[PDB]
């Protein structure tokens, strides 16, 4: 057995009545000076190290040549000038298996966490020495974490792409489900992960051409969409992952959700496809007052009024296509699906659940599109045009497929650095780089909402780590008036950071005089209500840190309708689920699920506390399954508010509540304002 | 008293020989020596035999004769893991670590050893002779029955419990165990049977029915003996399974209501280590808050 | 040709009555009529009175004079289902449905009535006229058989499924779906069984074969036209029901390898929304001419 | 029970010892008085039902333009002049089932036969009234048949294309594949089959860009063609049928062979897909050996030499395949795989093996490419070029996809009428109108052959009907001394046709000139052996009928040389399904199956005798399964060697026969120079 894992198992054993929590250091220290120091290349000289990286192909040329080498020296001076020492063997075991980059035959490691630090930094900086040990500085505190994409493939030659998160609009045609399929297939092969709305899509027995009952539905091109992530699954080491999402007023809803049902026929099941359901504020409505709700057919719809239905306004449309006897509809009781979404989350996870609604009463950017359908990890909420997929010798209509780049702030070193504001913009400014630097060249649409919306995302973590290291409970008011205050803060750092960058660019992103923020409209809540915290305990923590108060709202309201917005999206709360090891941090906004987790790597048993876990604060580090759902809901939706696009809300449920606490559950996030919910995890 | 809990045990307890993958043990058969392969296949095969016929005859003929629905779904449960789950799973087991000719040959192995056959003679004769309404020839039977589930399958046993104890072909060992599982309650409920008819008697009559009990475990005892020591000697193992079997003909014994026959003996330790959610419908004050 | 493959099906299609939660069909049960519960608890009642002759002795008889292991086992597994499941699903449906006095008052009164009694003595004098190694009566039981399984159940399956087309009593509806899917295979595997025995005989004996099977057919129709209207006739849907019956003797002939008697018919949309040759090598000189 | 279903019952029923086949003209009578009378549409006069029809959207108003209405009521009198009788039930069953044409909700008859032939004519003529003529002449007299998209198509407004079949070569790349997936549904959509080489595409665990073992090989997307063939099921019609195609030396042959295994794995076995292997004269050259072989993965082949592994002759390249240290290889029996393949055909009736080297033997075009793979019938062999399907901003190279025009000679009503030049001539002018009006806008490569080769496909059917009915048993001498005439004098006259239509619009096909046809070796066979029968049975049967000589042959050789071909490829045998029972002939040059056909429609069983069947001709009527089939390879062997293509031949196999038979039939039509071999029927 290993020494370090050997040291890390010692976590269990208990003396005196606690856990040997100390024996992760340890564990770490032992791990480094028995495998990693043993198992790093190191060379005379960093320039060395640098020739040999760029010769091999492991490094590019390209955005290391814009700085002379002492610049590179002073940056890698700076990342080692730290010292920084992983606090647990997981951190530093999960940095040195997924992300530290090693020989050609796995053999070896040639980066440290200073070396790719210092080389994401000189990939973000792109010429500027200053800047980049700015993102040393940011980086090595672990005040802010690119995402896996970025942070494991930025300035390395053999590469994926830094975005892995890809929405696909696809139109009723066998060209445009062909050209899904391909796109599908070519964006999971760089690695990243596509959700496909198939709400545009017409239902299973509708027409194609003039020949009735002709159309096999979504689940045809949803089996055809898994069929394509299966065989891209590049070497099948992360096999290809796909969503699905269809709106609850489609008619194929039931089919859609019978592919996740465990007794479905292996000519329906689909596998590597999860699948989310969009609903609209009209069907909670409907299954409140217990009404017959109607399911309509997409291409009946399309063919009487000239436009789609996913981008019809439901609240409004809905009575128009009952009555409308031209559109064929279908009856079902909304309660029932309601019911039948619970129990499908209950025992699979699935489906993905959007309220339409809560996205689209906030979306600052309704003028271009209203928001539609989530990525595979049901945070991104951003707008889209569906492209038109015309014949080989015709050419195509380019819409707008949604693609951002994830970023995650670490909540505990941002607050312990008193650094929100130079965090959050220095942030902004590598997603900004991420974003200009991203170009896919067989995802027309993906490019050219890339070039277009300029979005990001910029995320957070470690909450309940800094809540509970801070004597916090998950569900009390105090930890939502901290979220409250720190989030209208990045927010608005993140505004000001944004219109900064279109002040300097002299560009905003594409039809941003149509948005909210150029009307203003989106500032009221800010320039009206003040979000400074309610409690004294609070108060302390940003004690030291400016917080915007409604004149500052007013002052940076001044500022975008003068020079602009850069992004159309800028927050997201990713799930960030491996860099949250890395960070030492629990896993984005949510809570805990287990105090000490346990995990096996191979034949190896290790047990990973969660960061800063001690007996002074075990009591605050309550599991995600011991606390009330309606809670945490609360905390999110308190969160969401200072959040454009959504965050990724996994449901924690115990085995003994039924599917009616689940239904109450998504009700009561839809009630308080939650876009959307991840996973209906059970224990 | 009782034919409802065993009704539950026997349903709770239901498998197929499928869910367990068998491609693991291939290593460690590969490794045994040929005298020890050869004892493994034929032990299993004289167990398929045995399974065969319980399943064919004895557990359906009992049934037959048995009154009450609910104790004829039980011995009608039990026929069924019989032949369409025990017997199959030993072919499972022999497609898995044997070709085709060496299964050919055990199979025509079992058709001509002489303790076999004599075996499957006495004990399918017995089920064959019960006589509708006759409960002394029922009573006859059942004993069959139970040294055969009891006392008669552990000869054969023995040897894949004896590797599973030594961390050696574990998958195929874990099949055996569910089996070995399914025997003893079987073993007990067939006895509990034979024991209300035992109680019906005169203590004239009863004492007769010890005598055939007792006569026939010796008969089969003495044809056991021979056949272990037939499969055995080739692996030096004869003389600790004869312990085991004497071991197991006083568990058959109990479940019959009688005292032990054999004293106790020391068994190898080995052998010894080898042993949706709830849907509620929703409310309207579910949808306020 | 087909043992392994319908055992594989068979074993797939397990299933136990605890698995469907019933108490939920009491809110649809509530709405129905005197008429509409009177005429459920006669049909159930028909079910589960047939069921139990198969499970005690039509499957078993079988079991009994075919030969060969593997279709010993299959039957045996069908006998199982019969008696271990089918029977307990049958009293639990019944148990959540009606009191006891209710439920023995159906007993008594479908215990006496004429058409079902002369079905269920019909195929049951069928199965006691099995003679040992006579496949002539064998076949005959066969027959009998395929009749229960593939035909006379539906006159009575009829109506669940007509609820449950219909979302009312969805809980039995689902178990009496499982039920009527086991009973499906159970004819089709005992039909191939029966042509087995009908390919083995001359042509003048295949005539008197093919003879005995339509008559027996149209003995049990028109008793079962009678059967129809006393059940169905005071909810007004014989003729739809009369249709299903046509549907499924031509089903059960299939089975038996013999043509449809009646016309193609449409079946009410209710109700159908409840529903090698030798390998040898190459040894040169093959490549040459 | 209907009336013409009960008197086509009555043949069965034997009087006098005899069938009653006099009861199929008593069955086809009363069919139509009693209901296709009953049924069909009548109007006033010709006028009238045009009107109806073109309005309806029944018919183009564009074809029908082209003529003043006189010349179309001549046409349909010239159609009608004939007074065709259905000789059997079937006959006129068939036609009314499946090529008249109905109303919208399929309830009455619009066309009748001579409406439905009048209508080809009309549209084959393309604007000329005598040449209307002709083809109705052509097609009343039944020795022409237009294949069934042609047929069933041709001035229909709502139709499908006019061509089936349809080849597809696949590039090892993402995009090629996508690329061939959305073509493939395009395709099917239309309603044709097709048939994709997947030679090219590396095999499993090959390295994708540095990244080795990656790679899924054929199966992969085999899974993927197939489900987008059950996606593209032709609206619900006829199920997507479409052939996979991988050459013998490839390294997941064993891979592509398991896929049609009956305990095949479900995420291994492909349903919709047919299969067929390509098999080199080197493979069976091993194999006659019994030395060991080796399959060879295509992309380090396509690494060492920079072409194709299925680019390259493989008899003189296997060598250096082996010899190659940097290609890599795995050992086979090619034996045991010859047994594999036999097992496989016996249990399913697949692959279709293609003989690789007996098709380009004879092949005229290897200036253009091999021939390396056929359709999903196994009669088209024409030169492939592969294109390159490059990135969405990137141009694509477009290269050669085959696809050409079936038609089938009636060989009886043709001999009969004396009329193998005119007939062959008139054919050959309907199929490159065909070819011509053929224009598909999502297949690139098929478009550009399409205009590019000009190639068609002239088939013959009802062979044995002929033979049967005129005393000739079709395993004797002389039927293969018939067959080699009549196609002789066929390829005789298409070949004249061909270079008289290049002459008239003064342009042959493209790279005609490096063709054997431009040099004279393909007439070297013709200039210097005498084709006329050798029997003097066979040469009164071709009395009144000018057999061409040798030098007839040295004549047209001269006049292709002065004038050029116009067609690529001219003639091949398809299997001509459905088209035979309208018809009524036997199908294609294959003997029969059964001398009275006993099938089963709706819920009443019909029996159809074979064409011509009797008491004198009865055992010249004998079945193929009767038949031995070294002896039905010899007639295949002789009629193969006057057409350029290939022929749908069908092996069909007793019960009793082993392996080794299977095995002795494949070898001894590699032997007698069997181009291609469809099917491996049991009985
Ligand atoms: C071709 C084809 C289409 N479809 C479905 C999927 C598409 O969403 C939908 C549109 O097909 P289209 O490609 O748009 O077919 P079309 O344009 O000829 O028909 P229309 O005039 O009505 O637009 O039809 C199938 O389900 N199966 C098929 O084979
Ligand atoms: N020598 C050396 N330095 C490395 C390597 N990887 C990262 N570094 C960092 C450590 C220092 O912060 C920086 C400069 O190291 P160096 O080139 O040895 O310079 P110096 O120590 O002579 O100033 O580069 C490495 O492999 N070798
Ligand atoms: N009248 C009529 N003729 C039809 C129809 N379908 C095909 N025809 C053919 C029959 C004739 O050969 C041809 C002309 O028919 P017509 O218009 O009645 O001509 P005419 O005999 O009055 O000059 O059209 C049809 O529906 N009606
Ligand atoms: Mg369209
Ligand atoms: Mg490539
Ligand atoms: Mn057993
Ligand atoms: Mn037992
Ligand atoms: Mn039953
Ligand atoms: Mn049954």
């Amino acid at each position: 057995v290993p020494k370090w894992i050997q040291l890390n198992n010692e976590i269990m054993i208990q003396k005196d009545g606690k856990f040997q929590f100390d024996k992760d250091k340890e564990a770490v220290h032992s791990y480094f000076v028995d495998y990693i120091n043993q198992n790093t290349v190191f060379f005379h000289n960093l320039k060395e190290k640098l020739d040999y990286l760029v010769e091999n192909q492991y490094y590019e040329e390209e955005f290391l040549s814009l700085y002379s080498f002492e610049d590179i020296k002073e940056v890698f001076k700076t990342a080692y000038a730290k010292k920084f020492r992983f606090p647990s063997f997981m951190s530093a075991f999960k940095f040195y298996n997924d992300y530290a980059l090693k020989t050609n035959d796995k053999k070896k490691i040639l980066e440290r966490y200073e070396d790719r630090i210092s080389i994401v930094a000189l990939f973000f900086a792109n010429g500027d020495t200053e800047k980049a040990k700015e993102y040393v500085n940011l980086m090595i505190n672990q005040e802010y974490q690119p995402s896996t994409p970025t942070f494991l493939n930025a300035g390395r030659k053999r590469r994926g792409e830094l975005v892995s998160c890809f929405l696909l609009e696809v139109n009723d045609s066998l060209n445009d489900i062909s050209r899904a399929i391909d796109i599908s297939m070519q964006l999971s092969k760089l690695g990243g992960g596509v959700s496909l709305n198939l709400s545009k899509l017409r239902a299973k027995g509708e027409a194609i051409k003039d020949v009735e009952n002709a159309t096999k539905g979504v689940v045809g091109v949803m089996k055809l969409l898994d069929n394509a992530f299966r065989y891209a699954d590049q070497m099948g080491q992360r096999q290809g992952s796909g969503a699905a999402y269809l709106n609850i007023f489609h008619r194929d809803i039931n089919d859609f959700l019978d592919t996740k049902k465990i007794s479905a026929d292996e000519d329906v099941r689909v596998k590597t496809l999860s699948i989310g359901v969009v609903i609209p504020d009209k069907f909670v409505e409907l299954a409140r007052e217990d009404k017959a709700a109607y399911v309509f057919y997409p291409h009946t719809i399309y063919k009487e009024y000239g436009q789609h239905m996913d981008e019809m306004d439901m609240n409004e449309m809905y009575d128009k296509f009952v009555d409308n006897p031209r559109v064929k509809k279908e009856k079902i009781n909304p309660r029932k699906l309601l019911e039948k979404l619970a129990m499908l989350r209950s025992e699979s996870g699935y489906p993905y659940i959007m309220f339409q609604d809560n996205v689209n009463k906030v979306h600052a950017n309704n003028h271009i599109s209203k928001v539609k359908f989530s990525n595979l990890c049901s945070e991104v909420l951003q707008a889209s045009q569906v492209s038109s997929y015309t014949d080989y010798d015709e050419e195509d209509e380019i819409g707008l497929d949604i693609s951002c780049n994830l970023g995650s702030l670490n909540i505990l070193n941002v607050m312990e650095h008193k650094s929100i504001e130079k965090t959050v913009k220095l942030a902004t400014d590598s997603l900004t780089h991420v974003s200009e630097t991203t170009d896919i060249r067989n995802a027309p649409a993906v490019r050219r909402a890339n070039k277009a919306m300029k979005s990001i995302g910029l995320g957070a973590m470690n909450l309940h780590g800094y809540l509970a290291q801070n004597g916090i409970a998950y569900e009390s008011p105090e930890a939502r008036d901290f979220a409250n205050t720190f989030f209208m803060m990045v927010n608005f750092y993140s505004i000001q950071r944004s219109a900064e960058i279109a002040k300097e660019k002299g560009e905003t992103f594409d039809q941003y005089e149509g948005s909210t923020y150029a009307t203003g409209e989106y500032f009221d809540k800010y320039v009206s209500t003040d979000f400074s915290p309610k409690y004294e305990k609070i108060a302390n923590l940003f004690e030291g840190m400016h917080i915007p108060t409604t004149e500052d709202w007013k002052k940076l309201k001044a500022f975008v309708a003068e020079h602009g917005m850069y992004h159309s999206y800028r927050l997201c709360i990713a799930p960030t689920g491996s860099i949250s090891y890395v960070q030492s941090s629990t896993a984005s906004v949510m809570p805990i699920m287990e105090r000490i987790e346990e995990r096996t790597y191979g034949n190896s048993k290790t047990y990973y506390p969660m960061p800063g876990l001690a007996s002074n604060n075990w009591f605050f580090y309550k599991e995600a399954y011991d606390m009330d759902m309606f809670k945490v809901v609360d905390m999110i939706a308190t969160i969401q508010q200072h959040i454009d696009q959504g965050i990724s809300f996994t449901l924690f449920l115990k085995d003994t509540m039924t599917t009616r606490d689940l239904n109450r559950i998504d009700l009561y996030a839809h009630h308080r304002g939650i876009k959307t919910i991840y996973y209906a995890r059970t224990k | 008293d009782f034919t409802q809990m065993f009704y539950n045990q026997n349903v709770k307890q239901f498998w197929l020989p499928e869910e367990i993958a068998l491609n693991g043990d291939l290593l460690t058969w590969k490794y045994l020596g040929k005298n020890e392969q050869d004892t493994y296949m034929k032990v299993l095969a004289g167990l398929t035999l045995l399974d065969t016929e319980q399943g064919n005859t004895g557990m359906p003929i009992v049934a037959e004769h048995v009154d009450g629905h609910q104790r004829k779904a039980v011995l009608n449960f039990m026929a069924m893991m019989e032949n369409a789950v025990h017997a199959k799973s030993y072919s499972n087991i022999f497609m898995t670590l044997a070709p085709t000719e060496t299964i050919n040959e055990v199979f025509e192995w079992v058709k001509q050893n002489k303790y076999l056959q004599k075996k499957a003679q006495m004990i399918v004769g017995l089920y064959k002779a019960i006589q509708k309404d006759d409960e002394i020839s029922l009573f006859k039977a059942m004993v069959a029955s139970v040294y055969l589930e009891s006392f008669l399958f552990y000869s054969g046993f023995y040897y894949p419990l004896y590797f599973y104890g030594q961390g050696k072909l574990m998958q195929s060992g874990e099949i055996i165990n569910l089996i070995l599982r399914d025997e003893a309650i079987h073993g007990v409920y067939v006895g509990l049977l034979a024991q209300e008819i035992y109680n019906k008697q005169t203590e004239e009559k009863k004492a007769e029915l010890r005598e055939f009990a007792i006569d026939l475990l010796n008969q089969l005892y003495e044809n056991e003996l021979e056949y272990t020591e037939d499969l055995y000697d080739q692996v030096g193992l004869s003389h600790d399974v004869k312990k085991f079997i004497r071991y197991n003909a006083n568990k058959a014994l109990m479940n019959l209501g009688f005292d032990p026959y054999f004293e106790e003996e020391d068994i190898n330790p080995i052998v010894l280590n080898g042993l949706k959610a709830t849907v509620e419908p929703l409310k309207d004050d579910d949808f306020y808050f």
